[PDB]
RNA sequence: CAGACACCAUGGUGCACCUGACUCCU
RNA sequence: AAAAAUAACAAUACAGGACUCUUUCGAGGCCCUGUAAUUGGAAUGAGUCCACUUUAAAUCCUUUAACGAGGAUCCAUUGGAGGGCAAGUCUGGUCGCAGCAGCCGCGGUAAUUCCAGCUCCAAUAGCGUAUAUUAAAGUUGCUGCAGUUAAAAAGCUCGUA
């Protein structure tokens, strides 16, 4: 604790609370617009984008496996981002220039799992629902 | 086919007055504020509804000269749903030894909790009369009474503890460390024995300062020793 | 690090295969399904027997 | 223009003791899913707090009385509450199942052509009953006191009295084509 | 601690003290009565009933109980030379 | 209490795992 | 967003729980509920459909003559079982691979984390995801934060606002 308290200090605590609230990491970057600026989401819920390339990522230790991500430039955002590929046997559904609906994965701003720098996933590979592709409910028409 | 037995033994003046139907309830000793070293005194008096709750058997350990050494830190609580709850902690090498040890330690350590009313004045108590609290390593467990139909709005560890009291209507707000659950229940056990500790104006009517049934029965207490 | 070469996609899926199991009695739906879930779990015989299980436990 | 949800969602996702407790009320009263549990669960939290707020109001307040005596009467016209107690302390003591008994379904199971509460929901859903001059098709109907005095066969149930639709005819066709050999 | 007029909510009535005006609770240790025999009135051969005075551990752990019963046995009687 | 005192670098990896009941029927 | 279907219901039988007989056994004995072969009358729109209706005209709605369920039906889904987190110490495969895993984590061969089967759980005409924000959060603490050693008393003092 430790504060002034009187009958005119509404002027103080109006200044004092928010200026201490600016020290919050969650309050700062969300109100700097940097999450919109550094990340393509923050200003989108889903965003469609062209596959730049398919990136078969060997995982940095721990969790020894191969991640096999994909790299996407969005259309509304234009940001050359790398999205993780879930769904075993469905990196095969991806090509290059294979326009995908990307989403943030689970962290909304930082890396997940055993793999640094990747914070995105693809909802719809070829915009034809990779979930239904892994379920077999859809086939890739491309 | 296997069965258990019970044999009474008094080790104090109380347990003779227990076994001879001179002390009939813990409520006397709860008024008398006397020690109890026999969990069977409790078992002589209630023997029923005293729900045993094995909370956490957590494996704690110490490092030794040859590797390490571990033990099971079992948290067994007792209580009937009537205003009396207990707790035992037994740190044994086995699980069930640490369980059945802390079972009897819960039996010996059953304490009364004082239930009351929220804003009610009648209705056979449903909550506390007063907001009570307790800490165990910076984990503050504050309890706030509720009226009837509200329920025990709690973390799942005090929700069972407020259940065993019979405090069926309570609010919670806890601050501190988020993971140390044994310090949650031990801080929660501080608040429930605090229910008698708050001085109600109903408790301003003082008592007649009863006269030590050691001395009141010391001639009846002559069995092999007074 | 920098590496971007895929090696195996569906390596375990090409060697792990599936079948189906047909309804002898149907998958009952909605109303009489959720009605069935209470009465089957308790009153068939009324539970007098048993301990230490889940509904799928080999435990 | 204006709509709302009539069910509720708790803040705990998996509380299996509660999840099987909700399985009881479906099996004890004949419900569709946990939404029919959560529908009355949506109401009864507001009912106790409305009982709580009027209790914490100062007495002889018309917003405590005229609203409350309506709320006393509204809970008694449906026969869930009885007004022999008729104060806010006991309204804090009501429950879900007092309404479930005053549903149309259980009163059909209590009174009439229902052998089961599977069966009791069916007789409303397959419109065998008239609760008034009213084919009533809603099992969550929660009834009033007079409502339990006119539940009959419907006149669209051709058994127990009614104009034939196609079913007692089919059950006649079970003896006139099921037994008439064509 | 009681409820509505004739109805008693509490499980029991915990004891008190006269030195700190403070209750003696449930299982409180060094929380004891003090039974001091009524000795009688030059005829002698002490008369039965001991004068009781409940002492808590708090006034004991603060070391108050010596003057406290001196405020209870001298002040209330009976004691010679007082 | 109260006699004499030099430099000596490096080095590495998996398993401590979360509940109760006693119809051996003698 | 609201109502809430995709069938009950018995009979049968078992599998028993009281029960009654029986020293118990066991039998009788229902509540039955699953499961059996079934159904038996008994239904119902989900439909289809004359018709009345409807309204600017309609349209739907409701009204319906009439048809539309014994079965694998007129046949629900979407999520989860390594924990957190409910429900696979399943069955198979895989063998630090493929994948999975918000987090804590599996997989380096007798995989409860994979991948499936199966079983179960969960909600349910929804369920799941993404992102967003509100709480939980007394981790912004006005109520109500912490500042010796975890973040946090200015080098010290006067001294105005």
């Amino acid at each position: 604790m430790g504060k002034c308290r009187g009958l005119r200090t509404a002027r103080k605590l109006r200044s004092h609370r928010r200026d201490q609230k600016w020290h919050d990491k969650q309050y700062k970057k969300a109100h700097l617009g940097t999450a919109l600026k550094a990340n393509p989401f923050g200003g989108a819920s889903h965003a469609k984008g062209i596959v730049l390339e398919k990136v078969g990522v060997e995982a940095k230790q721990p969790n020894s496996a191969i991640r096999k991500c994909v790299r996407v430039q969005l259309i509304k955002n234009g940001k050359k981002i790398t999205a993780f590929v879930p769904n075993d046997g469905c990196l095969n559904f991806i090509e290059e220039n294979d326009e995908v609906l990307v989403a943030g994965f689970g962290r909304k701003g930082h890396a997940v799992g055993d793999i640094p720098g990747v914070r995105f996933k693809v909802v719809k590979v070829a915009n034809v629902s990779l979930l239904a592709l892994y379920k077999g409910k859809k086939e890739r028409p491309r | 086919g296997k069965a258990g037995d019970k044999e009474w033994l008094p080790v104090t003046k109380l347990g003779r007055l227990v076994k001879d139907m001179k002390i009939k309830s813990l409520e006397e000793i709860y008024l008398f504020s006397l020690p109890i070293k026999e969990s069977e005194i409790i078992d002589f008096f209630l023997g029923a509804a005293l729900k045993d709750k094995v909370l956490k058997i957590m494996p704690v350990q110490k490092q030794t000269q040859a590797g390490q050494r571990t033990r099971f830190k079992a948290f067994v609580a007792i209580g009937d749903y009537n205003g009396h709850v207990g707790l035992g902690m037994k740190c044994s090498k086995e699980v069930a030894t640490a369980i059945r040890g802390a079972i009897i330690l819960a039996k010996l350590s059953i304490v009364p909790v004082r239930r009351g009313y929220w804003g009610n004045k009648i209705g056979k108590p449903h909550t506390v009369r007063c907001k009570v609290t307790g800490r165990c390593g910076s984990v503050l467990v504050r309890l706030i009474p509720a009226p009837r139909g509200t329920g025990i709005i709690s973390a799942p560890v005090p929700k069972k503890l407020l259940l065993m009291a019979g405090i069926d209507d309570c609010y919670t707000s806890a601050g501190g460390c988020t993971a140390t659950l044994g310090n949650f229940a031990k801080a929660t056990f501080d608040a429930i024995s605090k229910t008698y500790s708050y001085l109600t104006p109903d408790l301003w009517k003082e008592t007649v300062f009863t006269k030590s049934p050691y001395q009141e029965f010391t001639d009846h207490l002559v069995k092999t020793h007074t | 690090k920098v590496h971007g070469s895929l090696a195996r996609v569906g390596k375990v899926r090409g060697q792990t295969l599936k079948v189906a199991k047909q309804e002898k009695k149907k998958k009952r739906t909605g109303r009489a399904k959720r009605r069935m879930q209470y009465n089957r779990r308790f009153v068939n015989v009324v539970p007098t027997f048993g301990k230490k299980k889940g509904p799928n436990a080999n435990s | 223009w204006v709509c709302r949800k009539t069910y509720v969602t708790p803040r705990r996702p998996f509380e299996k003791s509660r999840l099987d407790q909700e399985l009881k009320l479906i099996g004890e009263y004949g419900l569709r899913n946990k939404r029919e549990v959560w529908r009355v669960k949506f109401t009864l939290a507001k009912i106790r707090k409305a009982a709580r707020e009027l209790l914490t109001l100062d007495e002889k307040d018309p917003r405590r009385l005229f609203e409350g005596n309506a709320l006393l009467r509204r809970l008694v016209r449906i026969g869930v509450l009885d007004e022999g107690k008729m104060k806010l302390d006991y309204i804090l003591g009501l429950k879900i199942e007092d309404f479930l008994e005053r549903r149309l379904q259980t009163q059909v199971f209590k009174l009439g052509l229902a052998k089961s509460i599977h069966h009791a929901r069916v007789l409303i859903r397959q419109r065998h009953i008239r609760v008034r001059k009213q084919v009533v098709n809603i099992p969550s109907f929660i009834v009033r006191l007079d409502s339990q005095k006119h539940i009959d066969f419907s006149l669209r149930s051709p058994y127990g009295g009614g104009r034939p639709g196609r079913v007692k005819r089919k059950n006649a066709k079970k003896g006139q084509g099921g037994a008439g050999a064509g | 601690m009681q409820s509505n007029a004739g109805e008693f909510v509490d499980l029991y009535v915990p004891r008190k003290c006269s030195a700190s005006n403070r209750i003696i609770g449930a299982k409180d240790h060094a929380s004891i009565p003090m039974n001091v025999a009524e000795v009688d009135k030059v005829t002698g051969r002490f008369n039965g009933q001991s004068k009781t005075y409940a002492i808590c551990g708090a006034i004991r752990r603060m070391g108050e109980s010596d003057d406290s019963i001196l405020r209870l046995a001298k002040s209330h009687g009976i004691v010679s030379q007082n």
